[PDB]
């Protein structure tokens, strides 16, 4: 299993981000969810949201109607379709994919952006 | 050196109680009890925990017996409160304490001395098919207690060879007006020979109060009442139907004195036996208020030894709802005086009764016969319930 | 939502045992529970422990971690200091409705 | 006339709201020399504190409603009980507001005390509700054995019985225990795969990790929970899945004490205008008399329609039980729960969320698993079914007919000699006769296997009664079916 | 109409079927009152005993089960077209 970040990556503001990732060695037809772990430089983590492979997504109160995942059953990707982006949210964007189990256990990371 | 108190409100002599408790030296337990004797003429809930909680701060007592006199049917709840918060066990033996109620909680330390509302049912049984009736019916209200009196009437009834035919067990009840028209011809829905209800005191004379404007009463049918309704003597509201079957404990053969010292007895019997066996006495509460979490440990052990006492050959074991299971209870019936008067006693099934033939106070006719021939055919009575089986009519040899 | 708050400034000599600490503001820290992760400077951060008592398939044994129940916090210890133990160590739990992180602490 | 009633709470600010309910209420209706105050006060640990503080707040003023509320906290249902105690011997009514316990519907023990909220045991119509959408027949009931559990096992068993479709087992797990396991086996496999669960927090993470413990939270079960065991430390332990239920305003205190405000205004106002009232007594300690302010009170009071408000129609049915409460049915998934639908009394309608069955997936299981083994329970006689004990080896000697076939035999488990009252100890046998190869053609033609064994007791079955009890249940062959 | 006829009876009642039939060859009774196909096929080995009488309550037999189960419909579609074929005519020349 591998999770491997991508993402045509953009730098200007009042416009929509679009970063889709790839996993190699894993499908995504599975019972494992994917997070989308947000890393502003020299902070903390701060969680954004997950999907699942059936369609349901579960986002975070504060950003609640600003940020849309989503996922290509047949392109075996998801992407992240963030809009509105402002100048002051800056960040690196990592892409994480968790174990269902009974916890949250985001591991193994994926290389991850440099948005 | 075990504190025992001792509540009158009753306005009774308590000299006599003293005395009849100080004539006590059973030299069989390393008990020496101490007795206080406090009066008061207080009803109300609120000096009953003030004052109880003070004689439990007075000088470390264990166990408070209470000895009331009215008629109350809501006391026995505070002592329930009483006796679950406090962990000191308390029983009462006169008043509203001999009141029985729906059911404790898991763990609550209250008894009480009078009989439970299972064993009046099968003596109204007993007395029944004793005096050959038979046919009967059972009319009720709505109280903590009458979904037991139905399935135990019910159950007993279809386990015996005797032909009972118990029908319209209608129950109507009194709580909601406007409208007793209805309760009146539901009422009317109803003939038999014998009549039973179960409703306390208010109900009971409204009954009787709409059924004698119907009227029945000298040529009608008999009524059978349990102790929870007539209970006390001397009072009676009037409206009684001139007759009445009024099972229940008896007041003028039985002294309030003897059961003081019955309870004394048998508390202090309980505390001996449970020293003798673990010798692990229980310390007194802490304090009456400011008591947020003081309990020390859950010794509830007491009630595997309290259940069980044999004081001087004497039977007193309670239930685990608290019964008696020995009780003795007496009939007592009303005359065309309106006062109450012994017929009979009741003693572990053997309903020993002076009343030979019930003297109806004219289509009333005797029938002599002889036996011979098969035209009547004379039987022994079954000797295990004590009258004899279905499809059979009891002649009486001389 | 709550926050956590870690010692962020604490850095003992070589070959010694050290115990970090994140802390729960609001709420009781009893029924969910926290995993640590390190990250290394120039790479992605990797778990050390979750369920607090059990490490992952692979990993040495002097890392440990524990809970008090008492001032709501978890207390993760590491013995033996060495060289492979300079990174950012991060504590993460959560509540029945999101995901929170912490601050974050590493060590010289 | 001036009639007042009064309200014990757990905060200053409640009274505060109190106080501005009261003084919104007063200003509306009619003025014709009326005038309502509030008198507050608050909580206390000890309960015969509670006892003497309502009696001397009773003493205060002639109280005509009480107002009470349990402070957050554990179940403790100790804590209302000291009100409606006391104020039971004067009969007047109380009015709860958060505590949710199945105890109080008890007519006996409380002659007098209204509920502004469902009980715990009263979630079971939601359960029938979700079962007839979901087409799901077969259940497994897992009730603790409490008297909590018994309300609502009672009111399932009669809902159930109205459609003649009993429930496939009830069990019964003391509370408090430390090892369930062996019920858990026992009812592992039976017919069903619908759990429904109600018992305690702590028995509920027990019951938890012992299904944990042994593989059933995986696909092919529904789990269906209560409320309690949905928040606090249940979340510790649970298998992704699990279905429970969720008020919709059970902590927004402010619009129930509103709306309790407006329809006890209401009662009294329709109250006053009549004749034959009196006023209930004043001091804890002179009158130990029955108020006559009484049953006619509750009576008009329980009928109150009221038509719309903060929290929607109010109706009180003879249970003392607010009705037509909303329910929001929701999913746990990843430990985050999340909102699926909706319950308005009358159906429930989905959202636009699609649910996670447990184990993952999205198929909405049948939850019924055939079982193609049967054990058939037969009994001695002489010309239909023989019983010959084996020979030394453990397989049965051949023996032949007349006419030269080779009569079929299977091997029964079933005890010797009468009764295995002394000896309890069962040795195998075999049994032929004119009933066991009918039962052989049916398996051949009915394609499945069988494994029969014969009855302990040895009798073919009656109603008999139970020893001191009420209930009636079969004995022999009969009873074990 | 029967109540004189059970307390007669209820006073000795046998235990098991096996162990009345043994007691009424020996006198220690005078009649016995069980089904039909059993007696009907005792009269046959034994020689001293004999059936008479009419039948009365005449109830069949059945293979009982639980309410809610999906055997029913084919359980029972299979026990008449053993009877309509005639399998149980063979069953019962053979076994009784």
């Amino acid at each position: 299993l591998q999770l491997q970040e991508s993402g045509p990556g953009l730098v200007k503001p009042s416009q929509t981000l679009s970063l889709t990732c790839t996993v190699s060695g894993g499908s995504i037809s599975s019972s494992n969810w994917w997070s989308w772990v947000r890393q502003p430089p020299g902070k903390g983590l701060e969680w954004i949201g997950e999907i699942y492979h059936s369609g349901n997504t579960n986002y975070n109160p504060s950003l609640k109607s600003r940020v849309t995942v989503s996922v290509d059953k047949s392109k075996n990707q998801f992407s992240l379709k963030l809009t509105s982006v402002t100048a002051a949210d800056t960040a690196v964007y990592y892409c994480a994919r968790d174990v269902s189990g009974g916890v949250n256990w985001f591991d193994p990371w994926g290389q991850g952006t440099l948005v | 050196s075990i504190g025992i108190a001792v509540i009158l409100v009753g306005t009774s002599d308590e000299v006599a109680i003293k005395d009849a408790h100080e004539k006590d030296d059973f030299h069989h337990l390393s008990v020496v009890p101490r007795v206080e004797l406090v009066a008061m003429n207080e009803t109300d809930p609120k000096s009953i925990i003030t004052r109880i909680c003070d004689l439990m701060s007075d000088r470390k007592i264990q166990g408070v017996v209470f000895a009331d006199d009215t008629d109350q049917e809501a006391i026995a709840q505070i002592l329930d409160f009483i006796s679950a918060q406090t962990l000191t066990p308390i029983l009462g033996i006169h008043g509203g304490s001999s009141m029985i109620m729906a059911d404790k909680d898991e763990s609550s330390m209250f008894f009480q001395f009078g009989p439970s509302i299972e064993q009046q049912a099968s003596v109204m049984l007993n007395i029944m098919e004793e005096y050959d009736w038979y046919i009967f019916s059972i009319v009720t209200t709505y109280f903590p207690g009458y979904q037991d009196f139905v399935n135990k009437i019910r159950s007993t009834i279809e386990n015996s060879f005797v032909g009972w035919e118990l029908e319209e067990v209608l129950l109507l009840d009194m709580s909601l007006d406007d409208g007793d028209s209805k309760i009146q011809n539901q009422l009317k829905k109803l003939q038999s020979p014998i009549i039973l209800l179960y409703c306390t005191k208010e109900e009971a004379t409204y009954i009787f109060e709409v059924a004698n404007s119907v009227g029945l009463t000298g040529y009608g049918y008999t009524w059978i009442v349990p102790s929870l309704v007539a209970g006390d003597t001397d009072t009676v509201p009037s409206e009684f139907p001139t007759g009445l079957i009024s099972v229940s404990y008896d007041e003028w053969d039985y002294g309030l004195p003897a059961r003081v010292r019955d309870g004394i007895a048998i508390i202090t019997t309980a505390a001996s036996d449970m020293l003798s066996e673990h010798s692990f006495i229980p310390e007194p509460k802490s304090s009456c208020y400011n008591t947020h979490e003081k309990r020390i440990y859950q010794s509830n052990m007491l009630n595997r030894y309290l259940i069980n006492v044999t004081f001087e050959g004497r039977d007193l074991s309670f239930s685990e709802e608290g019964y008696q299971m020995h009780p003795k209870l007496v009939i007592i019936l009303l005359n065309k005086e309106r006062k109450w008067e012994r017929v009979g006693k009741w003693k572990d099934k053997s309903l020993q009764m002076k009343y030979y033939v019930w003297p109806r106070m004219d289509d009333h006719l005797s029938i002599v016969t002889l036996e011979e021939a098969p035209f009547v055919i004379v039987e022994s009575v079954d000797p295990l319930s004590g009258t004899c089986m279905r499809n059979t009519v009891p002649c009486e040899k001389r | 939502n709550f926050m956590l708050t870690q010692p962020h400034s604490v850095s003992e000599s070589p070959g010694k045992t050290v115990t970090i600490s994140c802390t729960r503001s609001s709420g009781s820290i009893a029924s969910n529970y926290v995993q640590w992760y390190q990250q290394r400077p120039g790479s992605a951060p990797t778990t050390v422990i979750y369920e607090d008592n059990q490490r992952p398939s692979g990993v040495p044994d002097r890392f440990s971690g524990s809970i008090d129940s008492s001032s709501n916090s978890a207390s993760l210890t590491i013995s033996g200091l060495k060289t492979e133990d300079e990174a950012d160590y991060y504590c993460q739990s959560y509540d029945s409705s999101t995901v929170v992180f912490g601050g974050g602490t590493k060590l010289t | 006339k001036i009639v007042n009633i009064g309200a014990v709470l757990s905060t200053r600010k409640h009274e505060q709201m109190f106080r501005e309910a009261v003084n919104q209420a007063n200003k509306r209706h009619g003025s014709w020399k009326i005038q309502l105050q509030a008198t507050s006060v608050t909580h206390k640990p000890n309960a015969i504190q509670m006892a003497l503080s309502v009696c001397e707040d009773l003493i205060s003023s002639q109280v005509y409603a009480i107002l009470v509320s349990h402070p957050p906290t554990p179940n403790d249902h100790f804590t209302p009980t000291p009100v409606s105690y006391t104020a039971g011997f004067y009969r007047i009514p109380v009015l709860g507001l958060t505590t949710r316990m199945s105890i109080y519907s008890d007519k006996s023990i409380h002659l007098s005390f209204l509920r502004t909220v469902p009980p715990y045991s009263h979630q079971s119509s939601v359960w029938f509700e979700m079962m007839r959408v979901y087409n799901w027949n077969h259940i497994i009931l897992l009730v603790s054995d409490d008297h909590e559990g018994r309300a609502a096992q009672k009111r399932l068993e009669t809902l159930l019985e109205e459609r003649e479709s009993k429930a496939e087992k009830v069990l019964q797990f003391d509370p408090g225990t430390k090892n369930v396991t062996a019920l858990l086996m026992e009812a592992r496999e039976l017919e069903a795969r619908v759990i429904i669960l109600s018992a305690s927090e702590d028995d509920a993470a027990t019951v938890y990790r012992a299904a944990a413990m042994l593989d059933m939270t995986g696909s092919g079960y529904v789990w269906l929970v209560g409320e309690r065991e949905i928040s606090g430390n249940a979340l510790r332990y649970a298998p992704d899945g699990i279905i429970g239920l969720q008020l919709i305003n059970g902590k927004n205190e402010s619009a129930h004490i509103s709306d309790a405000v407006g329809v006890v205004a209401q009662a009294v106002h329709e109250l006053l205008e009549k004749e034959n009232i009196t006023d209930p007594p004043r001091g804890c300690v002179g009158n130990t008399n029955i108020w006559k302010t009484g049953p006619l009170f509750k009576r008009v009071l329980m009928s109150s329609k009221y038509a719309d408000g903060v929290t929607g129609r109010v109706e009180f049915n003879e249970d003392g039980d607010r009705k037509f409460a909303q329910y929001s049915i929701m999913n746990l998934q990843n430990r985050k729960l999340v909102q699926v639908g909706i319950y308005n009394g009358t159906h429930v309608i989905p959202n636009d969320r699609k649910i996670i069955w447990p184990g993952g997936e999205t198929e909405k299981p049948r939850g019924y698993q055939m079982s193609t083994r049967l054990k058939i329970v037969t009994i001695h006689q002489e010309p239909f079914v023989y019983v010959k004990p084996t020979m030394s080896d453990g397989t049965c000697k051949e023996e032949f007919t007349v006419n030269g076939d080779p009569v079929k035999k299977v091997i029964c488990t079933g005890p010797n000699d009468t009764s295995p009252g002394s000896p309890r100890h069962t040795v195998p046998q075999c049994c032929y006769g004119f009933c066991i190869d009918l039962l052989i053609k049916l398996a051949r033609t009915m394609q499945f296997t069988y494994e029969v064994h014969l009855v302990a007791d040895g009798k073919f079955g009656t109603q008999e009664r139970v020893q001191n009890s009420n209930k009636k249940e079969w004995n022999g062959m009969m009873g074990e079916l | 109409e029967l109540s004189t006829m059970y307390r007669h009876m209820e006073k000795h009642n046998y235990e098991s079927a096996a162990e009345a039939i043994q007691a009424v060859r020996d006198n220690k009774l005078h009649a016995f009152i069980w089904d039909s196909a059993v007696l009907e096929f005792e009269a046959s080995q034994k020689c001293d005993l004999v059936t008479t009488g009419e039948l009365f309550f005449r109830s069949g037999f059945g293979i009982g089960m639980r309410k809610d189960s999906p055997w029913k419909q084919q359980v029972s579609l299979s026990i008449l077209k053993s009877h309509e074929n005639g399998f149980m005519e063979d069953l019962d020349k053979t076994w009784v």
